């Protein structure tokens, strides 16, 4: 490479380049819980 | 063709011109494009174009293009309006000194005119010398849209903004110190400056916007409690509409109102109910919350057991009449332990008015005991007007109604007290704040200028925990916070006395964290998993440590505050004793710092504040630093957040190197890694967490959200010891 690296200084020619909720409760399973 | 220039003149239009800014604001910056900018500014030439209109396009132009391939744009497109911003109030790029130009703003009364009375020409030429404004080329885009909507000085009918953003740290340091004596004044004023100016510090809306201006008002939270009276209603709608056009936030406690059907006079009237009560108070916030700094807003507290609490929790639902309708509050649900004893039970909730169960609603937050005695009592007394509801289905209403509208938020109010900087006894904590972070005590008002009457006011600031390198970091700017915090509060004013006497007896503080995703990214933690357990107990002891230490010397200097004897600190009782013991078992790190030593040093000299640690959401006031707001984790990599221009991209901080160590918000598999952080947080702060649960609904079956996971991650919540809950975000 004969150049620096460099980012694309026109990106925008890459354009032309390439072409309700579940309800259901379970106290038990809550039951299961200590505060 | 002519363009118009600034002063007025016209020359040929020039490219040039438009090449020469924009090859400036991109030096340095990687992967950015010149070219893209001007075509992507699709800049309409006519003859006659104001310069000034060109310059608002460019900006908006290199804004859009913040990217995750090109995040170097948040700072091309901050440099833009930094030197947009600085021709609006200087007329050139360079900004003027600080004497001339306070001397000029005082003298529009856009200054406070305190200014030149405390401070000479001599010690304002010395503070242009503390002045770095190339400090103003360290903004992000974002930052620099809220100083130039928000924070800067600025005309509300003009659009004329005023200053710079150095002129604003700097006077906020200066005006806050003040009344410091002359042998550390500018001592503290540079060092201060220094510490916000380059985001070790975060500073508050109401901060930023307001201090050194002629109006006085800078505490974000206003808590006023309402008494079961018109003459109190009347003194809450007063004090409501006073604090909302002073740039604050409110939060009501509307839960001492008598039930709809409830006689008043022995049966003269009949109580027509909370709601058209509840439309005053919004119409109260409504009447003068825009036209200021920002839209002012408000949320209203009742407890769960109120008799209406059914037409309560679904006044933000669209599905009803607008008798019926109070949309435009968010609300609060108190809840405490006895509550969702009946949830797990499958028992029953009975719901009374406040007017007939004596002494039941000050036992629902000051005697957890006392409550549940009473409650009992009265469910069997068949002279008390009551109303049975199964739990689970009320329950099942709250948690819809906060998924659907999102903002109704929970409050555990036995934890308020159980694990809080006050003698549930002498000072309860019945209420909270806008955002769920604030808990102080209250006691509601008989006139608009009550004495006896209590309304809780609080400071805000932030530790912005990736500009720490060290934790012991801390020591030094908890020391800078507070003092700046609490002479804040002699140096304002109060529209209402009952809230100035709150402030100076109770002298409470709210200090928080921002950038507390990143601080995990820069230590390779998640929320999810529990890895940032230990390591967010080791963060918020240091914190709460140095805090308290930091009071509790400015504690000896000035003498702690008024009503510190209604402190649990003054009875020597830290958080480290209170504290949830669930945490226990979700993290094993130690305690570093000599707190017993501290315990002593309070017991003895006590403490300038009563509280000092909440963590607030910081919506505005992080995107300064950039950082992630609070302790939320970011939405995206280049996350949208709101503005009064329009949308902003904000970048993650440090974005380049650490995009895989982010777990952004949807990236958690639940709730129940995060609400172990809060939790582990909460052992420390003073106050409490403005917490979010999250949903992601397309991670649930059928795409529907379970309320068995709604109602599970309310109760571990609790178990951890979570005191409030805020938003609920719902995917999509
Ligand atoms: N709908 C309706 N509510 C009222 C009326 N007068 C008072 N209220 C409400 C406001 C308060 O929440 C509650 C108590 O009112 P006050 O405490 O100001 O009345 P007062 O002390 O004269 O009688 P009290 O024995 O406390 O009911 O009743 C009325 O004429 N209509
Ligand atoms: N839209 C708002 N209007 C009025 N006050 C607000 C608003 N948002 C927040 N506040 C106040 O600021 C406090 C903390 O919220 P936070 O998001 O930290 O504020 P900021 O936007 O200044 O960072 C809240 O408790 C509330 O009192
Ligand atoms: N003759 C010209 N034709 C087109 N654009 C110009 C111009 N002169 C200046 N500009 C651009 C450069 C800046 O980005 C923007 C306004 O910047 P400025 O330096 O504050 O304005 P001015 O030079 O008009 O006082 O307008
Ligand atoms: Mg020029
Ligand atoms: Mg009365």
């Amino acid at each position: 490479l004969p150049f620096q690296t460099r980012s694309n200084p026109i990106p925008w020619i890459n354009t032309w380049l390439v072409s309700q909720i579940d309800s259901e409760v379970d106290t038990d399973d809550l039951s299961n819980f200590q505060l | 063709l002519l363009v118009t220039k600034r002063d007025g003149s016209t020359e040929r239009i020039n490219l040039d011109k438009i090449h020469r800014v924009l090859d400036w604001a991109a030096e340095g910056l990687h992967n950015v494009s010149i070219s893209q900018v001007e075509l992507r500014s699709h800049i309409q030439f006519y003859d006659g174009i104001k310069t000034s209109d060109i310059h608002e396009t460019i900006i908006k132009a290199a804004a859009d293009l913040i990217s995750r391939d090109a995040p170097d744009y948040q700072y091309l497109a901050a440099r833009l309006a930094i030197f947009h911003l600085r021709k609006k109030a200087y007329g050139q790029f360079e900004p003027p000194a600080l004497y001339d130009h306070v001397v000029k703003m005082v003298e529009m009364g856009k200054y406070d005119n305190h200014l030149l009375e405390d401070y000479t020409e001599e010690e304002f030429k010395q503070m242009d010398t503390f002045i770095d404004h190339d400090r103003d080329m360290t903004f992000s885009y974002a930052a620099v849209k809220q100083l130039e909507g928000k924070y800067l000085v600025q005309n509300r009918v003009t659009g004329e903004i005023y200053e710079s953003a150095q002129f604003l740290y700097i006077l906020v340091a200066a005006c806050l110190f003040s009344n410091y004596p002359r042998e550390t004044r500018l001592q503290y004023v540079k060092r201060f400056y220094d510490a916000v100016s380059t985001f070790k510090i975060s500073l508050p809306t109401p901060i930023m916007s307001g201090v050194r201006t002629p109006t006085r008002q800078f505490s974000s939270c206003v808590l006023i409690e309402c008494g079961d009276s018109l003459d109190s209603i009347n003194a809450t709608s007063s004090a409501i509409v006073k604090y909302v056009s002073q740039r604050a936030g409110i939060g009501i406690n509307a839960g001492r109102i008598r039930a709809l059907g409830s006689p008043i006079r022995g049966g003269e009237a009949f109580h027509t109910g909370c709601i058209p009560f509840y439309k005053h108070f919004q119409t109260a916030v409504k009447s003068c919350s825009q036209g200021g700094v920002r839209g002012g807003a408000a949320t209203l507290f009742y407890p769960m057991w109120h008799l209406e609490v059914e037409s309560l929790l679904v006044l933000k639902n669209n599905r009803g009449v607008e008798g019926n309708r109070v949309r435009h509050m968010d609300y609060g649900v108190q809840i405490n332990k006895l509550m969702y004893t009946r949830l797990l039970k499958g028992e029953d909730i009975t719901l009374f008015s406040p007017s007939d169960v004596p002494g039941l609603y000050d036992a629902f937050f000051a005697d957890q005991e006392e409550f549940e005695r009473l409650y009992t009592k009265y469910e069997k007394d068949d002279s008390i007007r009551k109303q049975r509801v199964k739990a689970v289905e009320l329950f099942s209403l709250m948690m819809q109604e906060r998924a659907s509208t999102g903002r109704i938020y929970i409050q555990n109010v036995d934890h308020c007290n159980t694990h809080s900087p006050f003698d549930p006894a002498i000072a309860p904590v019945r209420q909270s704040n806008l955002c769920l972070e604030i808990a102080l005590p209250t006691k509601p008002l008989n006139d608009v200028n009550d004495e006896n009457g209590e309304i809780a006011l609080c400071t805000l600031s932030a530790f912005n925990l990736g500009a720490i390198n060290n934790l012991d970091e801390l020591e030094e700017l908890a020391i800078l916070a507070v003092r700046a915090l609490d002479a804040l509060l002699d140096y304002q004013d109060y529209p209402i006395p009952a809230a100035k006497r709150g402030a100076m007896g109770r002298r409470t503080l709210g200090i928080g964290v921002i950038n507390f995703a990143y601080y995990l990214a820069k230590h390779g933690k998640r929320y999810s998993d529990g890895s940032a357990n230990n390591l967010t107990h080791k963060t918020f002891e240091a914190i709460q440590y140095y805090l308290l230490k930091a009071s509790n010397e400015l504690a000896k200097e000035q003498g702690a505050c008024p009503w510190f004897n209604e402190t649990t600190y003054a009875k020597g009782i830290l958080p480290i004793d209170t504290y949830k013991k669930d945490l226990d078992t979700i993290a094993n790190e130690p305690l570093h710092y000599d707190w017993e030593a501290l315990r002593e040093s309070i017991k003895t000299h006590g403490l300038r504040n009563s509280t000092l640690s909440a963590l607030m959401p910081s919506e505005t006031s992080s995107q300064i630093s950039n950082a992630t707001n609070g302790i939320e984790p970011p939405r995206g990599y280049v996350s949208i957040k709101a503005s009064k221009d329009g949308i902003l991209r904000q970048v993650v901080p440090d974005y380049e190197h650490l995009h895989d160590a982010y777990e952004l918000l949807w990236e958690m598999p639940g709730n129940d890694g995060y609400l172990q952080l809060v939790g582990i947080m909460q052992k420390f702060i003073d106050q409490s967490i403005s917490a979010n649960t999250n949903y992601d609904p397309s991670r649930f079956p059928s795409g529907k959200v379970p309320m068995q996971q709604l109602l599970k991650d309310l109760l571990t919540a609790y178990k951890f010891g979570v005191k409030t809950l805020y938003y609920q975000n719902t995917r999509d």
